[PDB]
């Protein structure tokens, strides 16, 4: 009922499926990641250790776990066509410079429009406001003023100089207001403050992809 | 004087729009409930798919995927024919030759690869990798073994000879990113959807956009000629699936219902032309009365959105395409 | 600008006809081509391939 | 693509030996690979090795006697053979065979090695004169139709031109091998298949080998002599 | 209690939720199920009768007991081993669950709970007193009980005991204080319910008041299996909605 050709054709369609899913298992290991930084943020760097015009991909390594991480160059502002294909990453990695302020503003609404994306709604936002230094020496010379493009700092309540620890406190909670307002839990932002160099942002960034991995587990497993 | 014109162009357009086509449509029988089963689910890719093409002969399609593999099928004994490595995991377009010798794949590595299927050494390698787009290929559809044309994010569609591997033409009109194309069945014209709200009708030699369409409130995600080649059906995030006719160059018909939110991943035509089926984000496919714009049937297997749809050149069975990794063939 | 308004004049002027022409050509197609088609009237299952 | 045979010579009538072929130039472990002939007879199918080895056949004569194993990696096929025996005295060819929908099998075959020690396929017709520019008719019947349910009718013709390994013609009936001009055509209804080569030339002369593939054993007609 | 195990897992058999954790659930489900229709209504007919057993299908009847019983118990453990390396170290087992393990865990749990209940009809079928009646059909094989309920309850409750503290240990951020009543819970409820029962079992071996307490303690026992439906998934908000629809 079947030829001797149709059960070669059926056993070369076998081999074929057996390495599909070896070349699956092998891509389940990897941990995929999405970077995401408008301009001035300092994002090509954030990753010190390791490193196509359409995409441009590192590979890094802590504690024998494999992470890559994805930059889509040559897009516009309107990346709502290629960001529906990154909605299975383990985590969306979002740069912000909090040094300057007159992008600050843009970066809130860039933070929220990957935050309320439809196909995004599952990723956690590993977010890293950057130049930190930079924003150091800025508000210790004290020329320009957070208070100025923001009023909410003029009056504000601290919770290292102390005025830099209420600015970048305030810069963050911006942020996190903003990934707050959702509470709906099935994703959350992961605030971080970081240097121009900083030896250690890849283990940032694999305890909070932990975290992030514990939480589907727990949900998975209907513990909590 | 570019509102002078577009206000004559309204006029004219206005001008001829003596009927609805729903008027001449009303007396007419209905299709009637049409019934479809999934015949075959071709399983075996472990990502989510995103474009499906058949093939002439009508027993073989192509599939892509996120996973980084091109499958190609023996649909009527589910039986895997090629499985090809990709350099790039990201693919949004996928064809298959007229002739079946070659198939391509565009994705966001912004480049149009074309892989030679039929080769002594029995294995299937990259004939041209085609550079030139600076913004990623949503569309690719081949004219002939020499010649495929491409839509891009760029907002440019262009034209490409395999052999030189250069743009022979470059079609730019479109102020978004181009979603989609069509090639007519004579193939001496071609249309495209896109992000700006407009279809456009490109001459494929002279290189000049003909006619453009505008009726939908949002991005053109598909866009499918009417088998006779004088109009065509676009899908957009707008929800409605609108009707095109290119002499008459206005919408004839446009597909809603309250019910439907979700927007249309892809649409096709059945080999008659009455059937148009639509394929959505809300996991199932829709199929529409063309001439009536009644819905006529669903079809709903899919665990995840619909990313592609296609149907048959003979007209036997619809494949359909899916985020839950399984593509299913419905007769 | 200046290239807008040319391609709007290549556009301005084009052969249009009635739409209850293009319909009926559209009809004409479909009420010509239905017995064709194998999805519209179920196909028997032994001509059926699948 | 080449495969080269390796291995032969005089072998005393029960004793052992391999033979060996190698291939180059092609993916030789997606390809299924497998043909002897007698000195002045027609050719006989002796052993099949599936891709990755999966599977192996071999005919009613040769089996529990021959082996055939392939080592992928190498790119190399063998054949051990035991107990050798005067009817074992022949040229092997190595073919190599892909199975797949419009796949072309037995598309390439080695030049062969010398040794010296079911479907019944009849070709009528021993030798037909020729002139050059002169249509000629090729005739083969099957004991058993060749058409299969699934619609596919698997005749294979085959060219063996003067101190040359076989070439593919046709594959299935009608279709052509590619490198082969459009002269060759093959009609044919179940059980009853022809080959019409039009125009005829130099270098078209040879004995013409029908083969079946619908089951195995896969067996050759007596084949059919073309002189000028 | 027969009406609530059995409404109770063929409410979670439907619902499944193809996750390849759910699915071990399913098995569990089909392990107390099978309890409730087979085992657990035959004792409802020897209490009406006064321990009189209406005579072969008696050794098959404990067999059954005790294979569901302990494909039940061995469920909890492979369920709260899993759920400890998930939380301990859960970037190294999502690499490690291809969906083989799960089915790779099945046959763990039916392959300990068939082969410590194979003695029952092997070797005690042929004798009719030895696991057989002492006119009520009891299981009077004094150093198979001994043993074979040191391994089907008391190591499967060493290794709960561990897992649950070094779990507790490890989860110590309201999400991972909820998970930890949960596992609570789930502790407190295997050993109320099937520790009583173990503890006299084989404390006895006045026979009239243990006779009461083993009576009362094999159907709190049972109760557990209409009760491992509701814990171990109603916690989800989608297996409540699943059971009102
Ligand atoms: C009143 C008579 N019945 C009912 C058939 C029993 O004694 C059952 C015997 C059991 C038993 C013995 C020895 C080892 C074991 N492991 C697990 C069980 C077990 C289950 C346990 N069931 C609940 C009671």
């Amino acid at each position: 009922t079947v030829s001797a050709e149709d059960k070669a054709a059926a056993e070369r369609s076998k081999m074929i499926d057996k390495n599909l899913r070896e070349d699956g298992e092998k891509a389940r290991r990897t941990l995929r990641l999405l970077l995401l930084g408008a301009d001035n943020s300092g994002k090509s760097t954030i990753v010190k250790q390791m490193r196509t015009s359409g995409i441009f991909e590192t590979k890094f390594q802590v504690d024998k776990v494999n992470f890559h991480m994805f930059d889509v160059g040559g897009q516009r502002d309107e990346r709502r066509k290629w960001i529906q294909c990154f909605n299975d990453v383990t985590a969306i990695i979002f740069v912000v410079d909090s040094s300057d302020y007159n992008r600050l503003q843009e970066a809130l609404n860039d933070f929220k429009s990957i935050w309320n994306n439809r196909w995004l709604r599952t990723i956690s936002v590993i977010l890293f406001l950057n130049k930190q230094d930079l924003l150091a020496e800025k508000v210790l010379a004290g020329k320009s003023k957070i208070e100025d493009y923001f009023p909410e700092f003029a009056r504000y309540t601290t919770p290292e100089d102390p005025r830099v620890t209420r600015a970048k406190y305030f810069i963050r909670k911006e942020f996190v207001d903003i990934s707050t307002a959702s509470g709906d839990g099935r994703h959350i932002c992961y605030p971080h403050f970081t240097c121009a160099v900083d030896t250690e942002n890849a283990r940032r960034i694999f305890n909070d992809c932990k975290d992030i991995i514990l939480q589907m587990n727990l949900r998975e497993y209907n513990l909590v | 004087e570019a509102e002078q014109l577009k206000n004559q162009i309204r006029d004219a357009r206005k001008a001829c729009a003596d009927a609805t086509l729903s008027q001449i449509t009303n007396n007419i029988d209905p299709v009637g409930r049409i019934q479809m089963r999934t015949r075959r689910t071709l399983r075996g890719h472990l990502a989510k798919i995103y474009a499906m093409h058949w093939g002439t002969d009508s027993r073989l399609l192509v599939s892509a995927s996120q996973d980084g593999k091109l499958i190609i099928w023996d649909s009527y004994t589910t039986n895997k024919v090629h499985a090809i490595p990709l350099r790039s995991s990201w693919v949004m377009t996928c064809a298959y030759a007229p002739s079946g010798n070659y198939v391509a794949c565009g994705g966001l590595d912004n480049i149009c690869s074309i892989y030679n299927l039929k080769t002594r050494e029995g294995n299937v390698r990259v004939s041209r990798e085609l550079a030139g787009h600076t913004g990623y290929l949503s569309c690719c559809r081949f004219l002939d073994d020499n010649q495929i044309v491409t839509s891009s994010g760029d907002t440019t569609c262009a034209l490409w000879d395999i052999e030189t591997g250069q743009q022979t033409t470059t079609f730019t009109g479109h102020t978004g990113d181009v979603m989609s194309l069509s090639l007519a069945p004579d193939t001496r014209l071609f249309v495209s959807g896109a992000c700006d709200a407009s279809a456009k009708l490109w001459d494929v030699r002279e290189g000049m956009c003909r006619q453009t369409f505008t009726g939908h409130e949002s991005d053109i995600n598909a866009i499918c000629f009417f088998p006779n080649g004088n109009a065509f059906a676009t899908g957009s995030d707008d929800a409605t699936c609108r009707l095109f006719d290119l002499r008459a160059d206005q919408e004839l018909m446009t597909y809603s219902h309250d019910n439907i939110i979700c927007g249309i991943t892809s649409v096709s035509f059945s080999k008659s032309g009455r059937l148009l089926l639509a394929g959505y984000d809300d996991f199932n496919c829709n199929v529409w009365d063309a001439l009536k714009a009644d819905r006529a049937g669903v079809l709903a297997g899919h665990d995840n959105r619909v990313s592609c749809l296609g149907v048959t050149d003979d007209g036997m069975a619809v494949a359909t395409g899916s985020w839950d990794s399984f593509l299913k063939i419905w007769n | 600008a200046r290239k807008l308004v040319e391609q709007l004049k290549m556009e301005a002027n084009i052969d249009r006809i009635k739409v209850s022409k293009a319909a009926a050509d559209l009809m004409a197609y479909c009420e010509a081509h239905a017995k064709e088609d194998p999805l519209l009237t179920p196909v028997p299952a032994s001509e059926n391939p699948f | 693509v080449q495969l080269v045979e390796s291995g032969g010579g005089l072998v005393q009538p029960g004793g052992s030996r391999k033979l060996s072929c190698s291939a180059s130039g092609f993916a030789f472990s997606s390809f299924g690979m497998h043909v002897r002939q007698a000195p002045e007879k027609g050719l006989e199918w002796v052993a099949y090795i599936s891709s990755g080895s999966g599977t192996i056949y071999y005919a009613d004569t040769v089996k529990g006697r021959f082996t055939i194993s392939r080592d992928d990696p190498k790119n190399t096929l063998f054949l051990q053979m035991t107990s050798l025996r005067s009817e074992d005295t022949a040229m092997y060819y190595c073919v190599r065979s892909i199975y797949y929908y419009g796949s072309s099998p037995f598309d390439f075959w080695g030049q062969g090695t010398t040794l010296t020690v079911d479907i019944v396929m009849t070709q009528a017709t021993s030798s037909v004169p020729v002139t050059p520019g002169e249509s000629v008719s090729i005739s083969c019947r099957s004991s058993k139709s060749l058409l299969h349910s699934n619609g596919n009718t698997y005749l294979y013709w085959f060219l063996q031109r003067p101190g040359q390994s076989p070439q593919l013609l046709i594959y299935r009936m009608s279709n052509l091998a590619s490198g082969v001009p459009d002269r060759f055509s093959g009609s044919g209804s179940g059980t009853a298949f022809t080959l019409t080569i039009s125009r005829l030339e130099a270098e078209d002369v040879g004995v013409y080998y029908c083969m079946q593939h619908l089951e195995y054993p896969l067996t050759f007609g007596a084949g059919t002599k073309l002189e000028l | 209690v027969i009406i609530l195990t059995i409404a109770g897992n063929i409410l979670v058999i439907m619902a499944v939720l193809q996750n390849a954790t759910n699915y071990f659930l399913m098995s569990l489900a089909i392990a107390d199920m099978l309890l409730g229709f087979l085992v657990m209504p035959v004792s409802m007919l020897t209490i009406l009768y006064g321990y009189r057993w209406p005579s072969k299908l008696c050794a098959v009847w404990i067999y059954l007991d005790v294979l569901f019983s302990t494909a039940s118990i061995m469920h909890l453990c492979a369920i709260s081993l899993d759920r400890y390396v998930a939380i301990q170290n859960p970037i190294h087992h999502s690499r490690f669950n291809s969906r083989t393990k799960a089915f790779l865990k099945i046959i763990a749990v039916w392959t300990i709970s068939v082969g410590i209940s194979m003695p029952i009809p092997v070797f005690g079928l042929q004798d009719d007193s030895k696991v057989f009646k002492e006119g009520s059909c009891l299981l009077a094989d004094d150093n198979f009980v001994l043993i074979g309920s040191f391994v089907s309850f008391f190591i499967p409750l060493t290794i709960m005991v561990i897992t649950y503290f070094l779990t507790i240990k490890s989860l110590q951020i309201s999400n991972e204080q909820k998970a930890c009543k949960v596992l609570g819970i789930v502790f407190f409820l295997f050993v109320v319910m099937w520790c009583p029962f173990f503890i006299t079992n084989i404390m006895a071996v006045n026979e009239d008041v243990i006779g009461a307490l083993l009576n009362v303690f094999v159907w709190i026992g049972y109760l557990s299996s209409a009760v491992n439906p509701l814990v171990y998934t109603l916690f989800n908000k989608t297996y409540r909605s699943a059971f009102s629809r």
